[PDB]
């Protein structure tokens, strides 16, 4: 029921992102330093190399909630630009006005 | 729409009701509330933001409205 | 020099709105708060009083129906600090395993066919039920007369 | 049908008295009921030869956040019930001067209201301490020494040592923690350490 | 390019405000950071973005079934859906469709 | 006449805990209306007089957040429009409360406080020296 | 030619509410919001979550009551409060809109864990502001 | 009366059910707004004024010691060498770490220690001695 096969796939993404976290935190700590041992940074680097790719952060888009448009998102309210004007502009968001100056 | 004097009598008097309700709520003498005391009342009651001054809430006499 | 710090006072925590409720009294233009202050909607007899408010009480009974059919729909808890009153309401059995501390669960949640017929089973298994167990399940069935507690439906 | 439709009752502003209690028709924020407040008000950018809307089926009003409840005679009313809670300021702390003496240390926390279903805010944790070191039992090496651990939380103009405490999950616990650093930083400054010689 | 009494102040001072205490390079010192916040994964904002969309649609759906919501929008795609029946052009049935 | 009789207060209890020395109370008030704004000061304003609780209020400068959008769905890059968002403020200064009285007026007027405007309560309270600072150990 | 929220000019026949008639230019001027909520303020946090709740609301009350709303709701929000302001009309019997009042305060505390109260006001028909 | 009464003794279903009848004959429909917010407190579903951020929320009864100050559990590892360097830079993060719980960063360290527990093979050919 989410907007598209797309949508669905991101909210795979930060769901596996989130369960992953805290070892992938554990063990790039490892490696972004110079205090341990070579030899144990590399087996650190096969380790988070092994993890399931959809656990790397850097996959995740901030799509817009209603829509689902990867561009154009305003990241206050998580809305594309055409659905947060079409809220703005019947009066919907609270404070929200048109800028004259 | 047109008003009818009849119509603009009857404003008149629910004016004036209002008048000695709106000095009830305020705690103010019905007898030496003034037009500029219903208005500070209204806007404090009432206070609305509105750039347009027009747009604004109000209570006035019907012959200065209508 | 000392100074002299004033002693602390405690009040409960409704007890501010409680003082401030005190300041106002009965409008007598007003019907009771229960209703809808519409002219519309405000109730113009003594049977609308009636029937108004249980119109409203069943609206109230039919969303909890739903609440309690579906608590997937009602388990994202938003609220801070957490609301307890607001979360679905869970009435079946979880203890699945036939034995005396699985048995106090349906005296708990007053299952009088359910705790009667796992008695009997325990009875038949053999294992033991503590008199005070017994007790509890006497006091199910003899309270409401070896019959089901009303329910909101089936 | 056996009746007509059901006609709406005449609005009940046509009962109230123009002396009556109006605090008890609006006891608390409620919103804007036509039908509840006997005032003829108009809301509404009038039309061209037009009148600002009359206050029936009027939105431009229920959107304002109206003061009702909060008239004047019940604000004073209301004041009367809540003096039984208050308790007396010391009169001996007449000016800020006297606040000082008596007592050095200021702890500032704020709390944040905004609306919604959680009341968490992450900006609610902050604590922050302030103290003279005049007010400080210093000699002349331990202020010395103080001044020098701490940095920048010591404020040569005005001699206050400012201590901003966020660690913590919780508000007590960095109160807690503000009130220890400044403990141990107070017993360090005064012990002399061998190293100090090569000053 | 420190002496060595405002070193060892600099120190104690580091040691009494729970600073890192043995000397670091920029590089190490992400170590320091990276568990003085939440991962960007774990904050609210990245994992709970969306809405449970799930639960809206299946929440109306049932309210829908149960005669307490009335969809506008899935009474439209039902009558057009029923009309289409009558024209002929309704779905093929899965697996045993037009091609093969 | 249907007047009640008699009203049982809530009880207040004093106890035997010494009380909070608050120096300063700072309201900050944040609205997108500056009437709405005018009417909580005089409600708060009323309310501190007549719980003797001296006020002092002042407008901090407002802050206007402004943003630009896309006019059309597609193409057209020069034509766009702009939104904003006002944040008014009001301050009030309140001074030389105990924690009883701010815990009763905070209690009133944050619980009036009107749809669309938030708060930010800065309270400096009032401490002794800790008891291990009053000497050195060594 | 602009297009967004502006009823646009028919023969003089058409019936429109005051809300209806102002167009996006007018939203701190002459209308005010439909919405007021801390979201959006400076330094103020979960603007989104606000909105997302303020878009199901509308769409939830809309097939609730199905014909009864006169005009948009007017949704306001005090501390942990909701509250919804509802002009609809006198057609429905009173029986339904209690048992309907009832039913949509229930479903939705549960649902966004707050107390929400629904304060309904009638009005003989919809209030036409002018004939465009 | 009696001197002591069987508070410890869970009540009988007769006498919970008696103590709901209680609470019927006093009974009656909210009489204005204060009375309903009265009963939301009460019911635990309206905040309680004046507002506090951290309502509900105690991390465990933990003290600002055992959040700032994490080398009690660095016993096991080793006391000196590079291990040590990399814990005591964990250590001061996690100790100005305000979102994680106690519990949280005990957590962390304990999967330290079992990962360089691991590898200590690893550790030995580099002249690192772990346990
Ligand atoms: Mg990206
Ligand atoms: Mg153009």
């Amino acid at each position: 029921h989410y907007v598209d096969w797309r949508m669905w796939r991101d909210v795979k993404r930060r769901k596996m992102a989130y369960e992953y976290a805290d070892e992938r935190l554990r063990i790039n700590s490892l490696r972004k330093n110079t205090i341990l041992p070579k030899i144990l940074q590399d087996v650190a680097d096969e380790e988070i190399a092994a993890l399931p790719r959809d656990s790397c952060p850097v996959r995740i888009r901030n799509r817009c909630v209603m829509t689902s448009r990867p561009r154009g998102v305003k990241r206050r309210w998580r809305l594309s630009r055409i659905v947060f004007r079409h809220l703005a502009d019947h009066g919907q968001l609270s404070g929200i006005q048109r800028a004259t100056w | 729409e047109t008003y009818t004097e009849d119509f603009i009598k009857k404003q008149i008097e629910e004016f004036n009701i209002g008048k000695r309700h709106l000095a009830n709520m305020m705690g103010e003498d019905p007898e030496t509330f003034t037009q500029e005391d219903i208005d500070r009342a209204i806007a404090y009651l009432f206070p609305s933001g509105l750039f347009e001054k027009r747009a604004r809430p109000v209570m006035k006499h019907p012959e200065q409205i209508f | 020099e000392e100074v002299v710090i004033p002693k602390k006072k405690t009040w409960d925590k409704v007890a501010v709105l409680q003082a401030l409720a005190s300041t106002v009294n009965r409008d007598t233009t007003a019907v009771p708060y229960v209703f809808q202050d519409d002219p519309y909607l405000m109730p113009a007899s003594s049977l609308e009083s009636r029937s108004f408010l249980l119109a409203k009480k069943s609206g109230e009974n039919v969303a909890k129906f739903i609440i309690n059919s579906y608590p997937k729909y009602f388990q994202k808890d938003i609220a801070e600090p957490h609301i307890p009153c607001l979360m679905p309401e869970y009435f079946e059995p979880q203890i699945k395993d036939i034995s005396e501390a699985a048995l106090k669960e349906r005296i708990e949640l007053r299952k009088v066919k359910a705790s009667v017929d796992m008695f009997d089973q325990l009875l038949q298994a053999g294992t033991t039920v503590s008199l005070e167990t017994t007790n509890s399940l006497l006091d199910l069935l003899c309270y409401y007369g070896d019959q089901e507690p009303s329910t909101d439906y089936h | 049908e056996r009746p007509p439709r059901r006609k709406a009752l005449p609005p009940r502003t046509e009962k109230m008295a123009v002396d009556q209690d109006w605090p008890s028709v609006y006891p608390v924020a409620a919103p804007f009921k036509p039908s509840a407040v006997p005032l003829p008000v108009r809301m509404g950018y009038p039309v061209k030869k037009g009148v600002p809307m009359a206050k029936e089926g009027n939105l431009e009003l229920l959107k304002i956040p109206n003061f009702l409840h909060l008239t004047p005679v019940a604000i004073k009313k209301h004041c009367e019930a809540l003096k039984d809670f208050c308790t007396e300021w010391p009169a001996a702390l007449d000016s800020d001067e006297k606040c000082e003496k008596h007592f050095p240390i200021e702890i500032d926390s704020t709390d944040y209201v905004s609306s919604g279903p959680s009341v968490r805010n992450p900006r609610a944790r902050v604590v922050v301490l302030r103290v003279k070191l005049s007010s400080l039992n210093l000699d002349d090496h331990a202020k010395k020494k103080l001044i020098k651990l701490v940095g920048e939380r010591y404020c040569k103009t005005t001699d206050v040592l400012t201590i901003k405490t966020d660690r913590c999950p919780l508000r007590r616990q960095n109160y807690d923690y503000a009130v220890y650093l400044l403990t141990v930083l107070y017993h360090e400054s005064w012990n002399t350490e061998e190293w100090e010689k090569s000053k | 390019s420190l002496s060595e009494y405002a070193f060892r102040m600099s120190r104690l001072s580091a040691r009494l405000f729970g600073e890192v205490t043995r000397p670091t390079n920029s590089k190490s010192m992400k170590v320091v950071k990276l568990f003085s916040e939440l991962p960007l994964a774990k904050k609210k904002e990245t994992y709970d973005w969306y809405p449970n969309h799930h639960t809206y649609a299946e929440l109306m759906q049932t309210l829908r079934f149960l005669g307490l919501y009335r969809d506008e929008h899935q009474d439209f795609m039902d009558e057009q859906k029923r009309l289409k029946k009558l024209r002929g052009k309704e779905k093929p049935k899965k697996g045993e469709g037009k091609r093969a | 006449v249907d007047v009640p009789k008699d009203l049982t207060k809530p009880v207040v209890t004093i106890s035997d805990e010494p009380d909070i020395l608050y120096k300063r109370l700072s309201v900050l008030v944040k609205g997108h209306d500056k009437a709405v704004l005018d009417s909580y000061e005089y409600f708060a304003v009323l309310a501190a007089k007549e719980l003797g609780i001296s006020i002092k209020v002042h407008e901090p400068p407002r802050k206007i957040e402004r943003f630009t959008l896309l006019q059309s769905v597609h193409i057209y890059k020069k034509h766009r429009v702009q939104y904003e968002m006002r944040t008014l403020y009001r301050c009030l200064e309140l001074e030389h409360l105990t924690g009883s009285t701010a815990d009763v007026y905070l209690e009133y007027i944050q619980r009036n406080l009107p749809e669309g405007v938030a708060m930010e309560v800065t309270k400096t309270q009032l401490e002794q020296l800790p008891e291990h600072i009053k000497e050195p150990i060594w | 030619k602009n297009r967004a929220a502006r009823v646009r000019v028919s023969k003089g026949d058409k019936p429109v509410t005051y809300e209806e008639a102002h167009a996006p230019h007018y939203i701190a001027h002459r209308k005010g919001w439909l919405s007021l909520h801390t979201g959006n303020l400076d330094g103020e946090d979960h603007a989104a979550e606000r909105t997302v709740e303020d878009v199901f609301l509308r769409k939830f009350m809309w097939g609730t009551f199905p014909g009864c709303l006169a005009d948009q709701l007017v949704l306001k929000r005090r501390g942990n409060q909701l509250e919804i302001c509802a002009v609809v009309l006198r057609q429905l019997s009173p029986h339904k809109y209690y048992f309907l009042v009832g039913y949509s305060e229930t479903l939705l505390s549960y649902f966004y864990k707050c107390p929400v109260r629904l304060h309904l006001q009638t009005v003989p028909s919809k209030v036409v502001y002018k004939y465009l | 009366t009696k001197e002591a009464p069987e508070t410890d003794t869970s009540p009988s279903l007769w006498d919970v059910e008696f103590a709901k009848q209680l609470a019927t004959v006093n009974e009656q429909p909210l009489q204005n707004g204060f009375e309903e917010l009265i009963q939301w407190t009460k019911e635990g579903k309206l905040w309680e004024f004046p507002i506090n951020n951290e309502a509900g929320f105690d991390d465990d009864g933990s003290e600002f010691h055992e959040h700032i100050f994490l080398e009690k559990h660095l016993e096991s590892f080793p006391k000196q060498g590079p291990i040590r360097h990399f814990m005591e830079l964990v250590t001061c993060g996690l100790s100005k770490n305000p979102y994680l719980s106690v519990k949280q960063k005990v957590e962390h360290i304990e999967w330290f220690r079992n990962y360089f527990n691991e590898k200590k093979d690893i550790l030995k050919e580099s002249n690192i001695q772990f346990n």
